[PDB]
RNA sequence: AUAUAUUUAUUAAUAUAUUAUCUAUAUUAGUUUAUAUUUUAAUUAUUAUCAUAGUAGAU
RNA sequence: UGCUGACAUGAGUAACGAAAAAAAGGUAUAAACCUUUUCACCUAAAACAUAAGGUUUAACUAUAAAAGUACGGCCCCUAAUUAAAUUAAAUAUAAAUAUAUUUAAGAUGGGAUAAUCUAUAUUAAUAUUUAUCUUAAAAUAUAUAAUUAUAUUAUAUAUUAUAUAUUUAUAUAAUAUAAACUAAUAAAGAUCAGGAAAAUUAAUGUAUACCGUAAUGUAGACCGACUCAGGUAUGUAAGUAGAGAAUAUGAAGGUGAAUUAGAUAAUUAAAGGGAAGGAACUCGGCAAAGAUAGCUCAUAAGUUAGUCAAUAAAGAGUAAUAAGAACAAAGUUGUACAACUGUUUACU
């Protein structure tokens, strides 16, 4: 048997122009139950991605259930290259460690606090984790232009998503490159058609 | 020619574009519908885009979106369902305990988003004031749960 | 409240029997209520049944 | 057990220097990446508009209707049965939806109360 | 071995033996809930 | 402390009032084993397959005229 | 062991080392002894081993030459049972073992 | 092991205020506070006096509250939408009273 | 690496303070370890905790 | 030793249920609540996922989000078994009912497709249990094609380079750690001989229903009258060590508790050490003490021949010579009874 899929392993650059299953991109997924964010290099995912990410896992920041219906898309983020993508990712998965393991009380510290001194919930629901994703999206792809044709583009579920456009994403270097922030069409069930939309999209700029 | 939840996809696309369902509309007409439902408030979870109602606990999910459709012309794209727990309750520990109501509530996904109406001051309005009827509460707390010499003490 | 009580007919029975107490401990259902009631609120006539 | 007698194990077999094949990653993370704070998502990227039809449950936009609001008890009646009688199967049909409507507005009302 | 826990739950259970359905099929459980009924019980049956 | 205002052992519980009460009182959709399936009179709309799945038959599904 | 020092069984090495044919086997119902009842009415049976019962022709109706084709163990019957093949049709059987 | 009678009255009190090591003893040594003249405790710090010298350090060694910019700045429309209310439990509401279990120091009387 | 000062022609050199010694990819599914690659990702003095007071010799 | 109610007495006595706490601040309201830091305890758990259960206890009313692929139920299928059901006259029977047969129900089990992502409808037509050895193959070194010694030996993927269809496909070659573990494969040993039941092409379809989802679950949230040292199913269970899921530690996570502060008499419990003696104790060595490798060697009489005795006792090698973690390991013999492994008075 065929034991490895595509998302089995970490894919390098090399090994997506082999392919060529989609463009580069890199997929987000918001997670409905508790607000936790997904990076993936494709538009699926499995546990060992989930695993990656979700290493120190407490009360505030649970290891999130890989059940299907709970993930959603945030966003889509498409660069000008395979190595550009894969670069982009790997930036944004260092975040993640250096919230979780290395500079976590930094992080903790910059968050929204409630009375008793608990990162702010609703329910098991942080909305601190999303923008914490959306600031870190921001700053990995800051970092990715400034190591460096298609205009670059972040199709986004939700235009409300954005912190605000004159605030954050009005850099220099995202104006140079003509970082277009566009959205996902919802002319269908969004949820579940999810797969088709983003095959659609990658379809599209190719 | 093309797989399933593609073709689903199209279909519902054409059904925007023209204007009718964008959904297969069923065969089983109800002339004179007697449900209600109870608009929500979003909760921090929820996005502007999504909306959530209480709905009957008979009703499914294709029927909320044709209700939503037909009577409002709202076109709900995505629903879930939460079908709550009836948790046990009692007027005092002399009567019979029974569950409150299983009570269904529906999220919803929809194209345009939408934030409620802020809240009206307590000067405002008159029934929106949660003042008077906690205060009538903790006061009879206090009246039928007073007992010996908590009668002369002052009442709050 | 918190109830959702409102939304439903639940424990149909008991709320019978409590509605419809017998009419001979009636100024037992009533002597608490108007303990409850401030004085501003409370009337010393009987509310008749509909 | 671990014992006084115990020899320690054999370091593992390394493979040689030129054997080893070249990773298929070479270049990983930018080192200067930094913690920034979050940014919280705004309601002016929103356009949300006048004549959204979840507005249709609200009645002049209001989040509740005053005593004021609210149509007094002595002006309003409910509809006789006689009066009924002598209207056409769509208007009736039409008056019904209607009443489900300020149904539901008053249902989230009432529950919200 | 501490006896006093001889229930052991398990609603299924419960349900088969001591519910309304299996004391109607029974005519014995039949008769137990109609003498129940005659009682005045509020509650028949599991 | 459970809760910081009761100091000393009154007869109070972890929680609720009363650990005791009526155990005959209908099922619910949230009680029972995995198998146990209570339904709430929401879909008797289509068929269930011979696999597990389901498939809809529309001329027997509600529309609100 | 000593429960070994006392464990003899006959050894027949010609007898096959392999599965029944499975159209012929049916399964073995277990009883414990129990009657419709429930009530033990034989006593000392019990949980032995899983098995299957075997339908061996006892009646030897169609007639014509069959050739043995095996001789294999059968754990409800103290005889072997050769399975016999018929020349002529083809068809297999069961046969209390000569 | 078991009394063998039902005590008496008499019997039961002079056993608990007849000795004088069982009753209470007046609070002879109190002195006035040189700091505020109330009464204090002998060889005892005045309990307002320290408590306020307490709450004066607290006042100046503070450590600053951390408020986060982009809470801070948020418009009230976006924070009400992203951080709605919501119905605490009893529990909480009991928690949230603290008047009701919590004890406040009371100041003594001036001396004479 | 950041922050604060001094020199130098924002840069480099020096001084002080704070934080850090992680990370990621290869070796046929998974886990660990190892090495290689990647990265600034350190080896000596002196302490502490736990193992019946960790055990033992004195006291 | 009347019944019910009320209130005494013992008595402000015992007890407050295996437990590690400290400070600062929330708060000039805190031994008990929240936060921060320090310290400790659990760590093949006191962790993380779950099953069952239950006064929803939850991070809560603005509440636990599913077309399906390492998602469950529902559904199809049946096991054990069940059924005022089923068959002039199925058979039997004081009635109740019971039997046999059919049909129906009945999970603890079986059930198509899928990241290339996948399509379940309708119509028409003909698998007990255990094991992966030895040989053989080629590979790596010593010596002079063949010998000796050592690992390797069925599957799981990315890379590079070729040959054919035409950067997408198929096949070939070469490159590439050790130790566990998984699934799927193949061959096969033993007697105790190992479930049941529900087709395939073609055309036409598919707008994807309902219910479960919180938290708790070696427990304060279940069963034990109690926030009860009891009972309670499954899977992961960081590394270092080891034969190991033993034992020590503890990365991470979780926790430090409806009792505190002092004092530590007599006395009790649970531990640690003990001169000289060494069973003098006692019904009785009860209790306590006692281990000079755990690996590799070696190991008697007797004997039913089974290293049964044996894990023999003693003893050796490695290690250590003044000793210096835990855990495994606690003699030899005679007689009575019973062959033996088992079973028994849940609570003497
Ligand atoms: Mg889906
Ligand atoms: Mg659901
Ligand atoms: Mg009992
Ligand atoms: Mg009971
Ligand atoms: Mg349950
Ligand atoms: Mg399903
Ligand atoms: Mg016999
Ligand atoms: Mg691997
Ligand atoms: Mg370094
Ligand atoms: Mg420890
Ligand atoms: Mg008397
Ligand atoms: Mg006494
Ligand atoms: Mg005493
Ligand atoms: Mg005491
Ligand atoms: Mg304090
Ligand atoms: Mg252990
Ligand atoms: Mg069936
Ligand atoms: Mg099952
Ligand atoms: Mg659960
Ligand atoms: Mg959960
Ligand atoms: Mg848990
Ligand atoms: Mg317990
Ligand atoms: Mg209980
Ligand atoms: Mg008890
Ligand atoms: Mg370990
Ligand atoms: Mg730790
Ligand atoms: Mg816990
Ligand atoms: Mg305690
Ligand atoms: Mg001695
Ligand atoms: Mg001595
Ligand atoms: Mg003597
Ligand atoms: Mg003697
Ligand atoms: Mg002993
Ligand atoms: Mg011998
Ligand atoms: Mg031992
Ligand atoms: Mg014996
Ligand atoms: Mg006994
Ligand atoms: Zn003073």
């Amino acid at each position: 048997m065929k034991v490895n899929h595509s998302i089995s392993r970490f894919r390098p650059a090399s090994w997506f122009e082999k392919t060529k299953i989609i463009p580069p991109q890199v997929y987000i997924f918001r997670n409905l139950e508790y607000g936790q964010v997904l990076y993936s290099q494709f538009p699926n995912f499995s546990q060992t991605q989930v695993d990656k990410l979700f290493v120190r896992p407490n009360w505030s920041n649970r290891k999130p259930s890989l059940r299907r219906d709970i993930w959603k898309c945030m966003c889509v983020v498409n660069l000008q290259n395979y190595k550009q993508s894969v670069h982009l990712y790997q930036n944004l998965c260092r975040l993640r460690y250096l919230r979780d393991v290395a500079q976590r009380k930094e992080s903790d510290k910059l968050r929204k606090k409630d009375s008793n001194g608990h990162v702010w919930y609703s329910g098991q629901y942080r909305p601190t984790y999303c923008q914490e994703a959306v600031a870190d999206l921001r700053e990995s792809l800051l970092k990715v232009f400034e190591n460096a044709a298609k205009k670059p583009s972040i199709y986004w579920e939700d235009p409300w998503r954005m912190g605000d456009k004159d605030k954050h994403w009005n850099y220099d270097v995202f104006n140079a490159l003509g970082l277009e922030h566009k959205l996902i069409q919802r002319v269908g069930n969004i949820a579940r058609e999810e797969s088709v939309i983003l095959k659609e999209l990658a379809k599209l700029e190719s | 020619d093309i797989n399933v939840s593609e073709k689903i996809y199209k279909w519902t696309k054409a059904g925007i574009e023209q204007g009718k369902e964008h959904f297969k509309v069923g065969g089983n007409k109800v002339y004179f519908p007697k449900a209600r439902i109870i608009l929500l408030r979003p909760n921090a979870k929820h996005t502007p885009y999504q909306a959530k109602f209480i709905v009957p606990k008979s009703f499914n999910k294709l029927d909320l979106r044709d209700y939503l459709y037909h009577i409002y012309g709202l076109r709900a794209m995505n629903i879930t369902t939460q079908l709550l727990h009836g948790k046990f309750n009692r007027m005092n520990l002399q009567t019979t305990r029974f569950r409150e109501p299983q009570i269904k509530k529906m999220t919803i996904e929809m194209e345009e988003p939408f934030i409620w109406p802020e809240e009206p001051r307590p000067d405002e309005n008159s029934f929106w004031d949660s003042t008077t009827p906690d205060n009538m509460e903790k006061y009879r707390e206090e009246r039928l749960n007073c007992l010996g010499s908590d009668a002369n003490k002052p009442g709050t | 409240s918190g109830s959702y009580q409102h939304l439903s007919n639940v424990g149909s029975r008991v709320m019978k029997r409590l509605g419809n107490r017998p009419k001979n401990f009636l100024p037992h259902s009533e002597k608490f209520i108007k303990k409850s009631t401030p004085e501003f609120m409370k009337s010393d006539l009987k509310e008749v049944d509909e | 057990a671990r014992t006084k007698f115990t020899k320690p194990k054999p370091k593992q077999p390394v493979l040689p220097k030129d054997k080893i094949r070249p990773p298929t990653q070479l270049t990983h993370h930018s080192n200067n990446l930094r913690i920034t704070e979050p940014i919280p998502p705004t309601t002016s990227n929103l356009r949300c508009p006048d004549d959204h039809p979840l507005w249709q449950f609200f009645s002049n936009k209001k989040f509740i209707r005053s005593a004021d609001d609210l149509p007094p008890s002595s002006h309003i009646r409910p509809w006789s049965i006689p009066e009924l009688r002598h209207k056409s199967f769509n208007d009736l049909h039409s008056l019904w939806y209607n009443c489900l409507r300020e149904q539901n507005v008053l249902a989230r009302e009432n529950h919200l109360l | 071995k501490s006896r006093g826990n001889t229930y052991q739950p398990s609603t299924l259970k419960r349900k088969r033996t001591f519910g309304f359905l299996a004391r109607a099929k029974s005519k014995q459980g039949s008769k137990i809930l109609k003498r129940r009924k005659l009682k005045g019980r509020w509650f028949l049956s599991h | 402390l459970t809760r910081p205002w009761k100091k000393y052992r009154d007869g109070e519980l972890f929680y609720g009032l009363s650990k005791v009460g009526n155990k005959r009182v209908p099922l619910t959709t949230k009680q029972g084993n995995k198998t146990m399936y209570k339904g709430t009179r929401a879909s008797g709309i289509g068929r269930h397959t011979k696999f597990g799945g389901y498939v809809i038959n529309w001329k027997k599904v509600r529309t609100y005229v | 062991s000593p429960g070994l020092r006392w464990y003899r069984s006959p050894i027949y090495p010609y007898l096959y080392k392999g599965r029944p044919v499975r159209a012929l086997t049916v399964v073995r119902k277990k009883h414990g002894g129990r009657n419709n009842s429930g009530k033990i009415t034989v006593r000392h049976q019990g949980g032995g081993h899983r098995n299957r019962t075997r339908l061996i022709d006892f009646n030897r109706w169609e007639g014509g030459a069959q050739t043995v084709q095996r001789i294999e163990y059968d754990p409800g019957r103290s005889s072997h049972i050769a399975l016999l093949k018929h020349n002529t049709t083809g068809e297999l059987s069961y046969i209390i073992a000569c | 092991a078991v009394p063998k009678k039902k005590v008496s009255h008499q019997k039961k009190r002079q056993k608990l205020y007849g000795p004088g090591k069982k009753q209470l003893k007046m609070i002879h040594h109190l002195n006035k506070c040189p700091s505020c003249g109330h009464y204090k405790r002998a060889n005892t710090l005045c309990m307002y006096c320290v408590g306020q010298i307490s709450h004066i350090w607290k006042t100046h060694t503070a450590k600053e509250e951390i408020k986060p910019r982009q809470e801070e700045e948020l418009s009230e429309l976006d924070q009400r939408v992203l951080y709605p209310g919501r119905r605490d439990t009893k529990y909480t509401k009991d928690l949230k009273d603290k008047d009701n279990y919590l004890e406040r120091r009371v100041r003594t009387l001036k001396k004479d």
